[PDB]
């Protein structure tokens, strides 16, 4: 299959430089434009520009023309986006994607990389603590709620899965909230049949790449 | 690359064909064409033959050129070579001298397949190159159904996406010399954006070669076409 | 340089409704226009290209029309899974394929009361010196809900934070967590910890609480 796999989430101080990468595979690297798209959380897609791996023809939109540099490594079929001097306002998600086309028709963007979250701030990274949100003992033949509190981390993001991905139905992982301390916190919860509490194992899998923190918490009654 | 060889060595039947191309469109009767590459240089020569035998097949070979009548034009001279066909193109850099860029196909030559000796049935798939100004990376695919005496195809992966057009279904026909030729429309988003013309080459129709004129937002763009099998 | 603008920027419609999003260009772009769908936490996915060409794998309830400077995305029967924001994009120019600002599509459904749960602080967290009390409102509609915290009937203020999920792709509901944050010492000084929920789906307010 065609894949575009971007490097992990990043934390840098304002004024620092940063190179993020986009590994293309499953197709001929030099037959397709590589495209870069910025997206502020909760906002729209922004076309930053593109580069053609065949001869490294790079194009920049007026808003990014001097601040970023596109490059490519053909031997590793990897595209690169590089800032020389970051600003807080550069905090956002950045996508690479292939420019696809059926002959005889206007092109489109896709497949896409999974995106890279870039956080620009002087604050240092901190891994989360993970606490059980244990199911009530006075649970209703009805439904029961349980979850995990993922508390005090920086920067975003954290991922949460349950039972290594086997449990998706009824899962709610809330958007992180910035606490007054300046650290992030978030809960992930799931509602399950209360009859399964005694007999079914529930494990939240927490991952905070930026701090290399990975936790698997078994949540019990 | 053997570019210098092509400029200094005589024709040698042991070389991989197409062994020779007769320059005609590339240099009018009253003009001279000088080609330079890899330290060598040779002047042509309307009717003179270019030693394509020394060049690599299925690649664009490139020379510096000057066209004289007094210099009229200079730039890069491109040659794309197949076994039974070959074509030339001029990337103009200088005209009367001032800087000016233009792209143009020159000769399309080789062993024309007779329209009257085509295979009687079966389908053939041709795969090769589409090359335009500053871009020899295009992939051409073309299919001829010989029972139906029809062909169609597509251009892919040129950097300029509106050149990656559909080469619409077209009839095989005889030209004045009974050569098998195909002239059709170029389609983009189902609109006609120009035209293409292909000649069939080789005794067993092993190849197609020709060109396309494609209308773009920024003007007409000329493309060289060549594919095989 | 070519500017694309969508309308509306936000819309809400019932399942099975006909939904229409319009896209406009600052200049004629013929039919070189794409439509993308983007769901929460995922990259966008192309739905249509060349203004009306349905990508394979995409349901036929999606269709695109128009040309020149005016284009339309139509969803013939809005489905729950169609919650997303939708983008147009011109692919007319010499690369530089700019997007519309996006249109968020939400589902209108009947009011649904939340089911409520309260979670006391774990012993583990208490060890580290802080107490987080979590109250969950599960699968309700509309999004508007009111949570108030009481400790020994003392109304809390200024010490809780709320978070809401995006609309669910199956039942089109929302969920909300309210986290009351207290020092360990303050937490150990009180007995009755209560979460009181007010929501249109509830005829009268619902309270969940515990002792410790
Ligand atoms: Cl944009």
């Amino acid at each position: 299959e065609v894949q575009l796999v971007q490097s992990g989430a990043e934390l840098k101080k304002p004024g620092e430089s940063l190179k993020i990468s986009c590994k293309a595979s499953g197709y001929t690297f030099t037959n397709y434009w590589v495209v870069w798209v910025r997206q502020m959380p909760g906002e729209g897609l922004e076309w930053m520009g593109s580069i053609h791996p065949r001869d490294s023809d790079a194009r920049y939109s007026l808003s990014f023309e001097g601040r970023v540099t596109f490059s490519v490594d053909k031997s590793t079929t990897t595209a690169y986006l590089q800032w020389s001097s970051l600003k807080v306002s550069d905090s956002a998600i950045y996508y690479c994607a292939r420019l696809s086309q059926v002959s005889g028709w206007s092109p489109w963007v896709g497949p896409w990389g999974q995106g890279t979250l870039v956080t620009v701030s002087s604050a240092s990274t901190k891994g989360p603590s993970v606490f059980p949100l244990a199911p009530s003992s006075k649970s209703t033949g009805g439904t029961a709620a349980l979850g995990c509190l993922v508390k005090d981390y920086f920067p975003e993001p954290v991922t949460v899965s349950w039972n290594s991905g086997a449990l998706t139905s009824g899962v709610h992982t809330f958007p992180a909230v910035l606490q007054s301390s300046g650290l992030y916190s978030l809960s992930s919860v799931v509602t399950v049949p209360s009859s399964s509490l005694g007999t079914q194992t529930y494990i939240c899998n927490v991952n905070h790449k930026p701090s290399n923190t990975k936790v698997d918490k078994k949540v019990e009654p | 690359a053997g570019l210098a060889d092509a400029l200094t060595a005589p024709l040698d039947h042991k070389d991989k064909g197409l062994q020779s191309l007769t320059l005609d469109q590339s240099v009018r009767k009253n003009e001279k064409l000088k080609l330079a590459a890899q330290g060598a240089e040779k002047t042509y020569g309307n009717g003179d033959s270019l030693n394509t035998g020394k060049l690599k097949n299925d690649k664009v070979s490139r020379f510096d050129f000057i066209r004289q009548i007094i210099t009229l034009e200079s730039g890069e001279f491109q040659v794309y070579k197949q076994s039974h066909s070959a074509l030339t193109a001029f990337q103009t850099e200088q005209i009367q001298m001032v800087a000016k860029r233009q792209f143009r196909i020159g000769d399309i030559a080789g062993e024309h397949t007779s329209f009257d000796k085509l295979p009687e049935g079966g389908r053939a798939t041709y795969r090769g190159t589409a090359f335009g100004s500053d871009d020899a990376g295009g992939k051409l695919t073309y299919t001829i159904d010989f029972a139906a005496k029809q062909g169609n195809g597509k251009i892919e992966h040129l950097k300029s996406p509106e050149l990656n057009v559909d080469l619409a279904a077209a009839d095989i026909k005889p030209d004045g010399k009974r050569h098998a030729v195909i002239s059709g429309s170029v389609l983009y988003n189902q609109a006609e954006k120009g035209s293409y013309s292909l000649g069939i080459f080789g005794g067993k129709a092993q190849e197609v070669a020709g060109s396309a004129e494609v209308k773009t937002v920024n003007g007409i763009r000329h493309i060289g076409l060549a594919a095989k099998q | 340089d070519i500017v694309m603008t969508q309308s509306p920027s936000s819309l809400s419609a019932s399942v099975g409704d006909r939904v229409t999003i319009t896209c406009r260009a600052s200049q004629s772009i013929s039919v070189s226009l794409n439509w993308y769908q983007q769901k929460p936490g995922k990259a966008p996915k192309v739905l249509i290209y060349a203004a009306s060409r349905l990508q394979s794998g995409i349901p036929s309830r999606f269709s695109g029309s128009g040309s020149g400077s005016h284009f339309t995305l139509t969803i013939s029967s809005l489905q729950p899974e169609d919650f997303a924001t939708y983008y147009c994009q011109e692919t007319y120019s010499d690369l530089m394929y700019t997007f519309g600002q996006g249109t968020k599509v939400e589902i209108k459904r009947t009011v649904a009361a939340p089911s409520v749960f309260i979670f006391p602080p774990s012993d583990e967290q208490l060890k580290s010196g802080t107490a987080s009390v979590v109250c969950l409102l599960n699968n309700f509609y509309p999004r508007e809900a009111k949570v108030q915290w009481k400790v020994d009937n003392a109304l809390q203020s200024g010490n809780s934070q709320e978070s809401v999920t995006e609309q669910d792709s199956k039942d089109s509901t929302y969920s909300l967590s309210s986290t009351l944050t207290l020092s360990k010492a303050d937490y150990e000084k009180h007995k009755v910890y209560a979460c009181e929920v007010t929501h249109q789906g509830l005829s009268s307010p619902v309270t969940k609480s515990f002792n410790r």
